[PDB]
């Protein structure tokens, strides 16, 4: 009797800081999306 | 090779499934043959049945494929039929269901872009019933159209053209090859189907484990393919009726980073097409951006054009 | 038998031009004048009110037979017209264009009078001129149509008419309704169906005769009758000649097949293992008598298979609604008996069956129908599929006899191995 959470979004923890930065900048940089998908902290950046 | 490791889990899996009724399929028998008969049968009806009615009688053939995969009897031409009948049957209707719905896809979706969400829901609602079939869609899915996992196929030595087209997803006969046209509407239904089966969610069962197949592999499709060279008409094309679909589900997932990979695409990615792309092949590109010039001053993705409202799922 | 009725359903289900691949002819008054040609709105030079409704309402740029009929009608001085081209063509947003061009709405008395065969059409075309011209303030339409009630000592104010032909003669000649003498346009709309009444003639060229001679003489007509061309030239003196023939349909890229019965339950049971053996979306199934296609329709029923059945009773806007579901996805086999038999330009229809045959009367193979039925499926290298029942030898006289005049294979098909059958759609 448990029931499972959600990946619908990544956690700000176990991401690279390469995709940290990407998330945190007013424009993305091209060939560098983050496959991951954003975390919940940096939705409305 | 995340994904390509990935990729060929699902395909050589799909490829154990094709071996374990080896011999279901493989019989000449008058018997062998009527039971692979009625099976194939009373397991794609129901699903080339899905309609844009009314969700009140989208629930039966639900039900009626629930039944029939979990082993009860269902209501075929005539005689009843169920899996009971042959123990490697259960893992061959499993095979047929779902390349039936990447078929339904192919064919229908092309044409109606609107048939997308009555299937893809019933698609998504089996899916958390029965995993194992959902990885059997994902197999056909992904052979059929490469172009949804996202990978291309490279060119590798020795110019078999022909033999490099049928890598593509073109179907070609020993004489005959395909037309673009008629391509390109194969692979376009195939992805607004995929592009609708990871926004929506079969309302009624009470289930409280969410979407098998979630709405990040929408976001890591729009990434992973934003990240390598454009092919001249096939991306210009699915990245447009990929967003009309999906657009929506993911500006209010991820509202502002969405918004920052489509800032990207109208000023960075555009004009990676625009040289890519000759002078008679920039009909794709040219839709690509109508879609956005409205949506990007809009602040506002529309709703995809056939999306099952309130009323439909009471009639 | 009512060429009316099947224009006024073509009218309501039509959403967009009819692809034509053919080249325009053009026959002009002075063999000698140049030839007008227009490939943009902009180079008409329209009022920037009319140029903003054609706009408005989805047009990007001239038809084929636009791109010949426009600047043709607006040149200086009016030149009149015949234009022939099939229905869908864009046929009657030229003439309305034209119309509006002339119309100067300071003026409030009839300026441009238009002839349909019906009421019905006559309302059809007057919707296109209410959307071209809806940047048109104080522009407004009159239908001088039998049901309209009038009475003596009142008069017209609007700048277009629109009518029946049997009362238009009477709005000018008797009850003084309109002055003919300031006519400046004049329209006969669909001259192929007009013809189908003998009193339609003689009335229209009566009115024709009342105009003034620079009036702007228009005349268009879906068919390239002889009946219609004689009658043609006697309403329009001096005409240009436009033509642009209509869309051959072939069967290039259908695959063509059918099936032994031994009887009608044999029929259904031959039609219910073809599904679930290919991908099949859609499908339009025709039948030979409507007791039978109640019944099959019934039984697909039955099987939970959400169907569409067009039968004659129905009236027009009942049959035209059906029809719309079936496009708009509602359903998914269409189940008819000579109702529009032809075949219905829907998108998804990935089979044609031929639950009997197209017969003719007499009881003669009916090639057209058979063209017709299949040719919309695989237009322009798309990929179709037919599916012909045989319930008899005479019946299967009549496939071979099909056969024959295509001269391609109708190859059998047999319904009890499924293996067999997936192949022809693949
Ligand atoms: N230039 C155009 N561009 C786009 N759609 C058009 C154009 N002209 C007509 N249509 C559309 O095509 C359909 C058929 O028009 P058309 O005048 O009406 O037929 P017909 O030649 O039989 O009179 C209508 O739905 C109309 O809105």
């Amino acid at each position: 009797i448990i029931a499972t959470d959600n990946v619908l979004f990544t956690p700000r923890d176990k991401l690279t800081v390469e995709e940290l930065e990407q998330f945190q900048s007013k424009k993305f940089t091209l060939g560098k999306i983050p496959l991951k998908p954003p975390p919940l902290e940096l939705l409305n950046v | 090779d995340i994904t390509m490791q990935w990729y060929q889990q699902l395909q050589d899996a799909s490829m154990q499934c094709v071996l374990t009724f080896e011999g279901l399929t493989n019989s000449k028998d008058s018997q062998a043959k009527k039971i692979k008969m009625d099976l194939q049968k009373a397991a794609t009806i129901p699903v080339s049945q899905i309609s844009t009615i009314a969700g009140s009688k989208l629930k039966e053939i639900f039900d009626k494929i629930h039944s029939l995969l979990s082993g009860k009897p269902v209501q075929s031409g005539g005689r009843s039929v169920s899996v009971t009948l042959n123990p490697q049957g259960l893992d061959f209707v499993q095979y047929k269901l779902a390349e039936k719905f990447v078929k339904q896809g192919e064919e229908e979706v092309a044409s109606h872009h609107e048939a997308a969400f009555p299937i893809a829901v019933v698609a998504s609602g089996i899916w958390e019933l029965h995993p194992r079939v959902g990885d059997l869609i994902l197999a056909h899915l992904h052979k059929k159209c490469p172009y949804s996992v996202p990978f291309y196929p490279t060119f590798k030595e020795g110019m078999a053209l022909e033999d490099y087209q049928r890598m593509l997803g073109y179907q070609v006969k020993d004489s005959k090859v395909e037309q673009q046209d008629n391509f390109l509407k194969r692979m376009s239904g195939m992805i607004r189907l995929y592009a609708a089966i990871i926004q929506l969610r079969w309302p009624y069962g009470n289930r409280q484990e969410i979407h098998p197949h979630g709405l990040n592999h929408g976001w890591r499709w729009l990434a992973q393919i934003l990240n390598m060279e454009p092919l001249s008409d096939v991306t210009a094309t699915l990245l447009f009726d990929f967003l009309e679909v999906c657009g929506n589900a993911l500006m209010k997932q991820y509202q502002v980073q969405f918004w920052k990979m489509l800032i990207l695409i109208k000023e960075d990615y555009f004009p990676r097409i625009e040289a890519i792309t000759s002078s008679g092949q920039m009909g794709s590109f040219i839709r690509l951006k109508q879609f956005l010039e409205k949506c990007l001053q809009h602040k506002d993705i529309p709703v995809p054009k056939g999306f099952l409202t309130s009323s439909f799922w009471r009639s | 038998e009512d060429r009316a009725a099947q224009s006024l359903l073509n009218k309501l289900i039509r959403s967009n031009l009819v692809d034509n691949t053919n080249q325009v002819e053009v026959l002009q008054r002075d063999p000698n004048s140049p030839l007008y040609s227009v490939k943009s709105f902009e180079e008409l030079r329209l009022k920037p009110q009319l140029l903003q409704g054609v706009y408005a309402m989805g047009f990007n740029r001239p038809s084929k037979i636009q791109e010949n009929a426009l600047p043709l009608m607006l040149a200086e001085p009016p030149q009149n017209l015949i234009a022939q081209s099939q229905s869908g063509t864009g046929k009657t947003a030229a003439f309305v264009l034209a119309m509006l061009s002339q119309v100067e709405p300071a003026n409030k008395y009839p300026q441009c009078l238009c002839l349909s065969p019906t009421y019905e059409l006559a309302l059809q075309t007057g919707k296109v001129i209410e959307q071209m011209g809806k940047f048109y303030p104080e522009l407004k339409l009159a239908y001088a149509v039998r049901g309209n009630k009038l009475e003596r000592g009142q008069k017209i104010s609007e700048q277009i008419v629109i009518g029946t032909p049997g009362t238009v003669l009477d709005w000018c000649s008797k009850l003084k309704f309109i002055d003919p003498k300031k006519i400046k346009v004049f329209v006969l709309d669909e001259a192929d169906v007009m013809i189908a009444t003998q009193g339609h003639q003689d009335q229209s060229i009566r009115i024709q005769r009342m105009l003034p001679r620079n009036c702007q003489m228009l005349l268009f007509s879906a068919t390239f009758e002889d009946s219609v061309w004689k009658f043609a030239q006697k309403v329009v003196p001096d005409p240009n000649v436009i033509k642009l023939k209509r869309e051959e349909e072939t069967l290039d890229t259908i695959k063509q097949y059918y099936v032994l019965c031994s009887s009608r339950d044999e029929k259904f049971q031959a039609l219910c293992n073809l599904y679930g053996a290919i991908t099949i979306a859609q499908a339009m199934i025709f039948c030979h008598t409507r007791k039978t296609a109640s019944w099959l329709a019934a039984e697909l029923s039955k099987e939970g298979h959400q169907v569409a059945l067009l039968s004659g009773e129905m009236m027009v806007e009942q049959r035209a609604a059906v029809i719309e579901r079936f496009r708009e996805g509602k359903e998914k086999v269409l189940v008819t008996t000579n109702v529009c038999a032809r075949g219905i330009d829907v998108e998804q229809v990935s089979v044609v069956i031929n639950f009997d045959l197209p017969v003719d009367k007499d009881g003669n193979p009916d090639n057209e129908t058979y063209l017709h039925r299949i040719g919309r499926t695989g237009r322009f290298g798309k990929r179709g599929l037919a599916v012909n029942m045989v319930d008899s030898k005479h019946s299967m006289n009549i496939l071979n006899r099909i056969q024959e005049h295509f001269n391609k294979k109708i190859e059998r098909l047999d319904t009890d191995d499924l293996d067999e059958i997936e192949k022809i759609a693949n």
